[PDB]
RNA sequence: GGUGCAUUAGCUAGUUGGUAGGGUAAUGGCCUACCAAGGCAACGAUGCAUAGCCGACCUGAGAGGGUGAUCGGCCACACUGG
RNA sequence: CGGUAUCUAACCAGAAAGCCACGGCUAACUACGUGCCAGCAGCCGCGGUAAUACGUAGGUGGCAAGCGUUGUCCGGAUUUAUUGGGCGUAAAGCGCGCGCAGGCGGUCUUUUAAGUCUGAUGUGAAAGCCCCCGGCUUAACCGGGGAGGGUCAUUGGAAACUG
């Protein structure tokens, strides 16, 4: 059982001879607070039907976020097109400090204390892409030692 | 005994009597960017017997004002 | 003539004095040479903390306590030492 | 009593039953106003953060400016900022009197402290915002003593928290130790309070 | 012309990582020896060998990848460029990626990593960030 | 640019421009020279009262004034509220604020500060328009 | 060590150094006679415009940006010139 | 100062609540009047006989002895980008060359110690920010101790890197 959060609902149009036909596009972030999160996109003639398509789509982009002490292991920078996101660990109890669409991908992912800053564009779809582009770079300390052949206490 | 300050530079002009002009080259990092830059300001030294010649490398020590502008005296002539 | 004197600081009707060494010419709350101690008059047993070493050093260089200071130093008891080191 | 208005709608608007239960439920549990029964609407991120502030402010019943000041000095300690905020507020003399059972509500407790009816360490104190430490004794100092209002509220006191000690013969209350976050309110999201003040 | 031979060492490793090349070789130098030797100490590179020739010798480095082809080195950066040299005091030595990476510092006691520098209270020139 | 280029000539930032030039200027009658001091309000005597029409697509009739400020600058102000009592040769207080519809109007006349009086029968938002408690 | 303008390129003649003397609490073109022609400047002289300087204050994640009222230190001024 | 601060004795719920917003940004919506008029406005922009945007009511929301507007400064502004931007088509590579000054510079050994790192001494006043205690019934406020703050001066070391 996952949680839903509608980010943006936008009305788009294509021009056809007689006039204009309008459609609704919805962007939805889905995940459980344990560390899994994903996003999707839908399109329909009605707002309720656009969400349902986006929920099913979002269940195909699930990603895992590694966290230590309810905080990301280190500092990463996302990048996707014209949008980029800076994610930074923060002290316990500070809470999430994030912009509009980047809060959803962090509160749903279960991260409790993290600081961020959007250095790029403002488009909601490119902020979600640029954020997940940062979670990919995120590594745990346990796995780093495994690649480097060291042990955890030797690293730190 | 308290000690005055001694510098080291390169002679530039000897067209005046009893004195020489010495340029001292020094480094100083830029305030905001942090890059070392050349900085040269020339002094006046007292040449007691016109020993130093143009282009020499000398050492000069600080003294009481000998004139309107001179307040250094020549000490050594390291190179010619 | 450098002399040691009080310096008024604190709040309205709540004075607190800081024993300082300064010239007579300078303002009451201005330049000073150095600070020796404090003085609280509001405490019913008046409490004072003094260096007992910088005072004796200064009083052999031409420093004179004022009217209130002399009472403080006598009660604390270093003018006796100023007596004894003078003749000895 | 800084806010003298009806203390019944604030529970209905906030949605949490302040002072136990009954203010919100039983009666109309929806928000006050003309458009209470119908016309519901969604809440944005600003609304959710702002609504959390209003619960703490109106639960302990103190003004905005103090709330900001006590928040700032709460975060100067060592530990989690949100948890230290409720611990610091729990220290107030109003709350301790409320916790001991000498008053029924916080408004009653605040007036009781205000009109010099209590004493700490045998000295009269009239500041509601006085921060009680651990080990200090709080009493009544006779005078009012056997007062009908104070004696009536003693009977209707339900239970007493474990971090306060009080016996109803000398009325000598005391704070056993500094309280814990888990045993305070438990219906507030302190993470939203700290996020509200960082925008 | 060639103005920064150390930058070439840093960028040749990066260029070979993208295409998953299993080895590379490049002209040798004394300073490159420690940098290459340091990387072998923390497992960033799988091996290193020296080839002796007329001009300056030659060094080849064997890159390291995890099982199922994950990069071990995910980035290399030059800090103290010839155009703007940087120096760090004893307490100013950084922590690359919150201790999960390393920084190479050319102290007065030799070329050694950031972790070792803070154990001897010495500073120097920060050369590279490897994470 | 390169660090050496950035040292030979450093970075010069842009300069903002004030939108209320007349409010932040003074005058010295002894020297007949404008002095540079900021000020939140200025007073002056109005020389002409009238109306013009706003830009498209608005179509109302906006009531303005033409005031000569105490420092000797001729500006155009705007009277808010329903109905006024301004006439030529009247002393009024102006304060900052630009009206979008009007082309050249850049200031607002405050109501209730001087010869200009408050608005009649104002029940709410009374701090503006200067109407006292009824 | 802390400001704008190159749509402000040359500035200076007791100016630059020397010899003897005068004067001052004290060194010194500080002043005088003689002798020589030097000195500064694209690392910004000169000129125009603006400004008391600092500890500090406001803001800012920080690096920085703006200010220099009150309190403390230094300076200059006392209707305008000598 | 001054019969000032401060105590105890009694009577009174009695003398003590306003300011701004409610289309979005931004927490909070319904009636009536007007009918591109009166008017509103920081931006998008609302008003042309069913206006949650104009005016007034009822209700609500933010603060409270206040609350709003104006003026000035920093932030958001990575919108002068050292930290932290760019120049094919969006603003942005001189039409091209020869070259003084300046900036940068292949590999190794020995030495030096200007740059670089480090220890000691002197100093960077007091007040202010920050940390730890204490007094005013609490706080503001006031004391005691400490910390920080320099391309600073003298002196002793290290030799990898630049010179
Ligand atoms: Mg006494
Ligand atoms: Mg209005
Ligand atoms: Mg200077
Ligand atoms: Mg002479
Ligand atoms: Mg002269
Ligand atoms: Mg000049
Ligand atoms: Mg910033
Ligand atoms: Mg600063
Ligand atoms: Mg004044
Ligand atoms: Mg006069
Ligand atoms: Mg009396
Ligand atoms: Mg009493
Ligand atoms: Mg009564
Ligand atoms: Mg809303
Ligand atoms: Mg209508
Ligand atoms: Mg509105
Ligand atoms: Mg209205
Ligand atoms: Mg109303
Ligand atoms: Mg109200
Ligand atoms: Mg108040
Ligand atoms: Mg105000
Ligand atoms: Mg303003
Ligand atoms: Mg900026
Ligand atoms: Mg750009
Ligand atoms: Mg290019
Ligand atoms: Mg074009
Ligand atoms: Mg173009
Ligand atoms: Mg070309
Ligand atoms: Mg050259
Ligand atoms: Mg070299
Ligand atoms: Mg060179
Ligand atoms: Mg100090
Ligand atoms: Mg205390
Ligand atoms: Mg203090
Ligand atoms: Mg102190
Ligand atoms: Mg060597
Ligand atoms: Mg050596």
């Amino acid at each position: 059982d996952l949680e839903e959060r509608v980010v943006t609902i936008n009305r788009v149009a294509k021009v056809v001879k007689g006039g204009r036909r309008f459609r609704f596009t919805a962007l939805v972030v889905v995940g459980d607070k344990n560390g899994h999160v994903g996003f999707g996109t839908g399109k329909a003639q009605e707002v309720p039907d656009a969400i349902r398509k986006a929920v099913e789509d979002a269940k195909k982009n699930m990603v895992f976020v590694p966290t230590v002490d309810t905080t990301i292991p280190h500092t990463v920078v996302g990048h996707f097109g014209g949008g980029e996101i800076l994610l930074k660990p923060a002290s316990a109890g500070s809470g999430v400090t994030a912009g509009g669409p980047v809060r959803a991908v962090l509160e749903l992912a279960g991260v409790a204390d993290v600081s961020s800053k959007s250095l790029g564009s403002n488009t909601p779809i490119n902020m979600v892409r640029a954020t997940i582009d940062g979670i990919k770079q995120l590594k745990n300390a346990e796995d780093v030692a495994k690649l480097r052949g060291k042990t955890v206490e030797e690293l730190l | 005994r308290n000690q005055r300050k001694v510098y080291t530079g390169r002679v530039v002009s000897d067209k005046m009597d009893k004195t020489i002009t010495v340029v001292v080259e020094t480094y100083k990092k830029h305030g905001l960017y942090g890059k070392r830059v050349k900085y040269s300001k020339k002094f006046k030294a007292h040449d007691e017997n016109n020993i130093a010649k143009t282009g020499d490398v000398v050492r000069i020590s600080e003294t009481r004002p000998l004139s309107a502008t001179k307040h250094f005296r020549l000490l050594e002539v390291v190179e010619e | 003539a450098v002399k040691i004197r009080l310096k008024r600081m604190g709040s309205k009707k709540k004075p607190f004095y800081r024993i300082v060494v300064a010239d007579s010419r300078f303002p009451r709350d201005g330049r000073s040479i150095e600070t020796i101690g404090t003085y609280n008059p509001l405490l019913d047993p008046v409490e004072v903390k003094i260096d007992e070493e910088a005072t004796l050093k200064w009083m052999h260089n031409g420093a004179k306590p004022s009217d209130t200071v002399r009472n403080l130093l006598s009660r604390e008891g270093i003018m006796e030492k100023f007596h004894n080191q003078k003749l000895g | 009593a800084r806010y003298t208005g009806p203390s019944w709608k604030v529970s209905r608007r906030l949605g949490i039953s302040l002072s136990g239960t009954g203010k919100e439920l039983e009666r109309r549990p929806y928000a006050p106003g003309q458009h209470g029964p119908t016309q519901r609407k969604k809440i944005s991120e600003y609304g959710l953060q702002q609504a959390e502030k209003q619960k703490l402010r109106h639960m302990y019943g103190l003004t905005e400016r103090q709330f900001k000041n006590t928040f700032n000095k709460a975060g100067k300690l060592q530990g989690k900022h949100g948890e230290n905020f409720m611990i610091l507020l729990e220290q107030r003399l109003d709350n301790i009197v409320y916790r001991l059972g000498l008053a029924r509500t916080r408004r009653a407790a605040r007036q009781l402290v205000n009109h010099g009816h209590i004493t700490v360490d045998g000295k009269r104190v009239d500041i509601p915002s006085y921060q009680v430490s651990v080990g200090q004794v709080i009493s009544v100092r006779e005078k009012s003593a056997k007062n009908s209002a104070i004696a009536e509220s003693l009977e209707v006191s339900s239970f007493v928290p474990e971090y306060v000690t009080f016996d109803a013969e000398t009325l000598t209350g005391s704070l056993n130790r500094l309280p814990e976050r888990s045993e305070l309110a438990a219906e507030i999201n302190e993470a939203f309070i700290v996020e509200f003040y960082s925008r | 012309v060639m103005t920064d031979p150390i930058a070439d060492f840093l960028t040749r490793i990066r260029n070979a990582n993208m295409v998953k090349h299993d080895k590379l070789e490049l002209p040798a130098s004394k300073i490159k020896k420690e940098i290459a030797e340091i990387l072998k100490r923390e497992g960033f590179i799988r091996d290193v060998e020296y080839i002796e020739d007329d001009n300056a010798g030659t060094i080849r480095v064997f890159l390291k990848y995890g099982a199922t082809g994950e990069r071990v080195i995910t980035g290399l950066k030059r800090i103290s460029k010839p155009g703007l040299r940087v120096y760090a005091k004893s307490t100013e030595v950084p922590k690359v990626l919150n201790g999960l990476g390393i920084a190479i510092v050319s102290t007065s006691q030799g070329v050694l990593t950031d972790k070792e520098a803070r154990a001897k209270q010495v500073g120097g020139e920060v050369l590279a960030y490897v994470w | 640019p390169t660090i050496n280029q950035l040292v030979r000539k450093p970075r010069q930032s842009k300069i903002k421009k004030s939108t209320s030039p007349a409010l932040n200027k003074g005058l010295n009658s002894f020297k007949r020279e404008l002095t540079d001091v900021n000020s939140p309000q200025k007073r002056g005597v109005c020389t002409r009262v009238g109306t013009m029409t706003p830009k498209k697509p608005n179509s109302a009739l906006r009531k303005y004034a033409r005031v000569r400020l105490s420092n000797g600058i001729e500006v155009t102000a705007y009277i808010p509220g329903i109905g006024h009592n301004l006439q030529e040769h009247s002393v009024v207080l102006i304060r900052g604020g630009r009206v979008k519809d009007l082309p050249g109007v850049r200031y607002h006349i405050v109501r209730g500060a001087l010869d200009t009086a408050g608005v009649e029968n104002r029940g709410q938002s009374r701090s503006k328009y200067g109407t006292k408690k009824p």
